[PDB]
């Protein structure tokens, strides 16, 4: 998160951090035993890590599972990165103030609509500086007009950009597969861009809004 | 010569550790890629890295 701030200790409950020896990418704790990430965030060997505020020191109020199951969307492109969705199962379920899961959205979000942004990933936009604690930053959903100007060709119907076009305030390496959470709902999932806070560059998330069903019933039968 | 690329992170915004032949240094580096669209020096350990590029 390249302009945030810091979040404070476990106020982001739903932000959990994947581990493969090393934190690699954030997902959002959807219920008990469920975390929804990004489909290129796909990795063998992951563990999940709950209630982190501090990635690099143990405080306390941390859970750490394996995932048992890693399913990424059937329609997943690595190539134009749609459907870039994908839900792991934890091996035993979380015990639920500074773990708790994210409410699935109702309905698709708009263009203006505040949301908050959050992850361990890089606080540079020229350079790299991985924080140890979470950062936070609140950023618009941008019009699918302007994000189809920012990106030509590139845009699917199940993405949005959400920031800045003035640059400064984005996501970057480090906080793929994370949540973008606006009035209390899971609408989008940290999953590219050009560069990191560049002007004109805003980032481009998965559109959660069109995966809730593929979601519900999913978790339902595995 | 793809071994003499230099390392592609890539538009993705994950944070894994990959490798890539230095042909500057003689070795495989680490490096930080995205998650998607990697080109071909980009490597999962060092030792594919050596077994493929080393020496170019
Ligand atoms: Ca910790």
């Amino acid at each position: 998160i390249v302009g945030g701030y810091t979040c404070g200790a476990n106020t982001v409950p739903y932000q959990v951090s994947l581990n493969s020896g090393y934190h690699f990418c954030g997902g959002s704790l959807i219920n008990s035993q469920w975390v929804v990430s990004a489909a290129h965030c796909y990795k063998s060997g992951i563990q999940v890590r709950l209630g982190e505020d501090n990635i690099n020191v143990v405080e306390g109020n941390e859970q750490f599972i394996s995932a048992s199951k890693s399913i990424v969307h059937p329609s997943y492109n690595s190539n134009t990165l749609n459907n870039d969705i994908m839900l792991i199962k934890l091996k035993s379920a979380a015990s639920l103030s500074r773990v708790a899961s994210i409410s699935l959205p109702t309905s698709c979000a708009s263009a203006g609509t505040q949301c908050l942004i959050s992850g361990w990933g890089n606080t540079k936009s020229s350079g790299t500086s991985y924080p140890d604690v979470l950062k936070c930053l609140k950023a618009p959903i941008l019009s699918d007009s302007s994000c189809k100007s920012a990106y030509p060709g590139q845009i699917t119907s199940n993405m949005f950009c959400a920031g800045y076009l003035e640059g400064g305030k984005d996501s970057c390496q480090g906080d793929s597969g994370g949540p973008v959470v606006c009035s209390g709902k899971l609408q989008g999932i940290v999953s590219w861009g050009s560069g990191c806070a560049q002007k004109n560059k805003p980032g481009v998330y998965t559109k959660v809004c069109n995966y809730v069903s593929w979601i519900k019933q999913t978790i339902a039968s595995n | 010569d793809f071994c003499l690329e230099p390392p592609y992170t890539g538009p993705c915004t994950a944070r894994i550790i990959r490798y890539f032949y230095n042909a500057k240094a003689g070795l495989c580096q680490t490096f930080v890629y995205g998650g998607c669209r990697a080109k071909r020096n980009n490597f999962k350990s060092a030792e594919d890295c050596l077994r493929t590029c080393g020496g170019a």
